[PDB]
RNA sequence: UGAGUAGCGAAAGAGGGGUGAGAAUCCCCUCCACCGAAUGCCUAAGGUUUCCUGAGGAAGGCUCGUCCGCUCAGGGUUAGUCGGGACCUAAGCCGAGGCCGAAAGGCGUAGGCGAUGGACAACAGGUUGAUAUUCCUGUACCACCUCCUCACCAUUUGAGCAAUGGGGGGACGCAGGAGGAUAGGGUAAGCGCGGUAUUGGAUAUCCGCGUCCAAGCAGUUAGGCUGGGAAAUAGGCAAAUCCGUUUCCCAUAAGCCUGAGCUGUGAUGGCGAGCGAAAUAUAGUAGCGAAGUUCCUGAUUCCACACUGCCAAGAAAAGCCUCUAGCGAGGUGAGAGGUGCCCGUACCGCAAACCGACACAGGUAGGCGAGGAGAGAAUCCUAAGGUGAUCGAGAGAACUCUCGUUAAGGAACUCGGCAAAAUGACCCCGUAACUUCGGGAGAAGGGGUGCUCUGUUAGGGUGCAAGCCCGAGAGAGCCGCAGUGAAUAGGCCCAGGCGACUGUUUAGCAAAAACACAGGUCUCUGCGAAGCCGUAAGGCGAAGUAUAGGGGCUGACGCCUGCCCGGUG
């Protein structure tokens, strides 16, 4: 849900936060926390290869393995937290081994509900099973590229995939934004899509929850000197007069392409940029 | 007003110390500028 | 009592405002 | 060397010293990189007498310009040795 | 030369004596003045003796000078417990082999370095011309070691030590609100003082003082454990009677861990108002020494990020608590005996001992920071403690500056109500257009607050009472031009352009109609990324994953955002 602010003040007027319902414990476990020392964005040189970053409140990492190596053995959701890192939230599950492992949590989970990471575990939510075992046309999250590197796909909440249908080689994926790729058939995967789907609805209201988040204010273009930007320079507000608006780089940003024409990932695409 | 020099030794230790210049060649070539000259006061 | 004395000059400098205006 | 008679230079004879006389604890001069535990077996061997607690310090040297001709004071370490009750001194004699 | 002209560096001094060739400026005494949420102290940074005593004084003192942070002679910082190192770790850095690079070198494991953090045992008075949670007089505490003294045990059926290993704990955000107690202030009691000649007070008079720690011991404010016992264990690289997990038993508290600060012990000790010698090298100490209670008031401190709430979910490791692996022939449990090192300790640190060429109206963490009024670290006046802030004398011109005043008028001044004036303190009455319904709104516009009595009020705080306090409401009265009388604590009503706002910007001419922001939109990016920093390796993005990131454009919100792909991309 989404809790509206009444417009006690300026900051008041927009901001809104998400419900936080799903959260069940006010702390993380202490066995599984992990340092976050915040980068800013600089380079290891100590230069600043990306724009507007750092200034941001401190957090600290949960250990999460996506990669789910263990198999055959049940676990049980005991609880679930607030997750700083990424929009998804964390949900705290118990093995039966009496290992405790933090998870992305797709929604809809209840609190203790039994879920295998076998590839004879149930499509029931929660459970992540092999591509060649899943059903075609079910929603599938966390989806990893290759077998023990951990689901780079489908992280983030509120996204989800589906299975056109599968080969031996390869299984078919809608990825989201509707491109497709041949994903390996003995990869693993999880069914159903992640929660916090309100998370596009929030508002941020005001420049001061921005600097918690944090992110840094980007300066327009047109307004740089033209000795750092292309587009800077003329007697106040200069048209976008040059010819093919530019990155601060040499780079033209508005449709065109950055792609290799030359990838080892071309043959995987049997479809792009549906629009 | 607030001016330039602010002074901490383990600042200009750390910054100017013999061995800040130790570290790399290029100090060792601002301690061979300081020898050949004859000064009595080497790095700092 | 040797009673040794020092003298120290220095020229330094600046500013150059310079306020000066005209003529445009 | 090492040996413990070496260690000591000259008495430091100030009327703050005479003072610790009767305090049955007896100032002397103290190579810089001695220790403590160095001085409380000089004490047992020179003078022979049962060493308590001896408490030495280091002094940075004060400028003494001759005309033109700055130049520091080298750098002394008096230490102080808390003589035990009912020990005849050595100093002076 | 300008010149004996500018300046003499914010902001109280006066007198008496003393020293001396020389005194406005030095010293002492008596008044007076200024700071006192400091111009007070304590300690970093940094300075590196500038501290102290005895002398000198030509130069350095915006002036003389017997005086100096000056110039000379000696003298002065004392630590197992304070800070740091014989403990740890963060950002970051170094970095065996190694990954790369014409060379030089770059990158980065293992490992190490590195506090601004975590761990850690000593507190009260005294002492010098100084340095004192270091020296001293008391009481202590931690760690380590046995020529020792007792007590308990066990000889691989093993008394115990128990890891570089596994867990536990350490271990952490912001805001707010009750509570307990205390560092501190004041009242009644108590003890030492003085009867004051300026009218009047042995009197509800006056002045001054009103106590004391770490600890070894007992319990208490109260919080936290969510429960403890038994059995079973695909796990926590091997193992585990440890943890985690699972299943039952008993759950309204037996039990588990931590507490500020209190009562007696620490103390038949010393602080203490005031007396104040011999005299010594006549400073002024030695030395003597009373009462030492009670109530009110109390935090910004502590219990403690304990509790509640919230989002932006908020370090790392060791010291510790346990577990086994593993070591074993003498060990444990308490007393005595000893050991405990290396550096920093002076002074200046709101400043004449530093940043500033100066003995410069500026700049410099943090920790203590009182009283009367007051909401208050506002303001004014005063304690504790300092400061007489180092060129002056006297005339009282213009003129310049800092201010106070102003007859009749008012913004007729001026580019412009610039500057100045006025309003402003609490309680009460009352309050419009407009609006996103929050505002606008201290709207505007008015009234009352000084003193006395009925009134140790009505009502509350604490207390057995006694008492101390917080205190309206009113009535009657008294006065003055005056009444938050001093001092500081908004001037408003409108009408339009621009910008949502807060915020940011040219330090040192321009702070804004500029920038930014949330939002809106386009485009690109499928992870070995698009974009990058780099010859590369590496790294950022990212311990991310199209509801996520990069770039362009537009700027909250409301109504909207039309047509054109020929040309240029």
């Amino acid at each position: 849900a989404i809790k509206k602010y009444k417009p006690t003040s300026n900051g008041r007027r927009g901001m809104t936060t998400s419900d936080f319902a799903e959260i069940t414990t006010d702390k993380p476990e202490k066995s599984l926390l992990a340092p976050l020392h915040k980068k800013g964005g600089r380079n290891n040189q100590g230069k600043l290869t990306v724009r507007h970053q750092g200034g941001g409140h401190k957090r600290q990492y949960r250990v999460i393995d996506f990669k789910r190596d263990k198999d055959g053995i049940p676990g049980r959701v005991a609880t679930v937290e607030y997750d700083p890192n990424r929009s998804a939230n964390i949900a705290l599950i118990n093995y039966a081994d009496g290992e405790k492992r933090y998870i992305l949590a797709p929604k809809g989970i209840q609190v203790g509900t039994e879920i295998m990471s076998g590839p004879e575990a149930d499509i029931k939510v929660g459970n992540a099973l092999p591509l060649i075992n899943i059903p075609v046309g079910t929603v599938v999250h966390n989806i990893e590229l290759k077998p023990g590197k951990g689901g780079q796909l489908v992280r983030s909440a509120g996204t989800s995939a589906q299975v056109l249908g599968k080969e031996g080689k390869y299984v078919l994926v809608r990825l989201n934004s509707g491109e497709v790729r041949m994903i390996l058939s003995a990869c693993r995967a999880s069914i159903g899509q992640v929660g916090n789907e309100q998370h596009e609805l929030i508002n941020i209201g005001k420049a001061g929850r921005s600097r918690w988040k944090g992110i840094r204010p980007t300066v327009r273009g047109s307004v740089m000197n033209p000795n750092d930007h292309p587009h800077g320079g003329g007697e106040g507000r200069a048209p976008i007069g040059r010819k093919s608006p530019m990155s601060p780089w040499g780079k033209p940003t508005l449709g065109f392409k950055t792609r290799k024409k030359k990838n080892k990932s071309d043959k995987f695409i049997v479809r792009r940029r549906k629009n | 007003m607030k001016r330039t020099f602010q002074p901490n030794n383990r600042k200009r230790s750390k910054v100017h110390g013999f061995r800040s210049r130790m570290s790399s060649k290029n100090g060792r070539l601002v301690l061979a500028r300081r020898r050949r000259k004859g000064r009595k006061v080497l790095s700092a | 009592i040797y009673h040794r004395i020092t003298t120290w000059i220095r020229k330094v400098f600046r500013m150059n405002s310079p306020v000066n205006d005209e003529e445009d | 060397m090492k040996d413990p008679r070496d260690v000591l230079k000259r008495p430091v004879i100030t009327e703050r010293s005479a003072d610790l006389m009767t305090e049955k604890k007896y100032t002397f001069e103290v190579d810089v990189r001695a220790n403590k535990t160095e001085v409380k077996d000089a004490v047992e061997s020179i003078f022979g007498v049962k060493v308590d607690k001896v408490n030495i310090m280091n002094y940075k040297g004060k400028s003494k310009r001759v005309g033109r001709y700055t130049g520091m004071t080298s750098r002394r370490r008096k230490a102080i040795v808390k003589l035990t009750a009912d020990s005849k001194e050595i100093e002076i004699f």
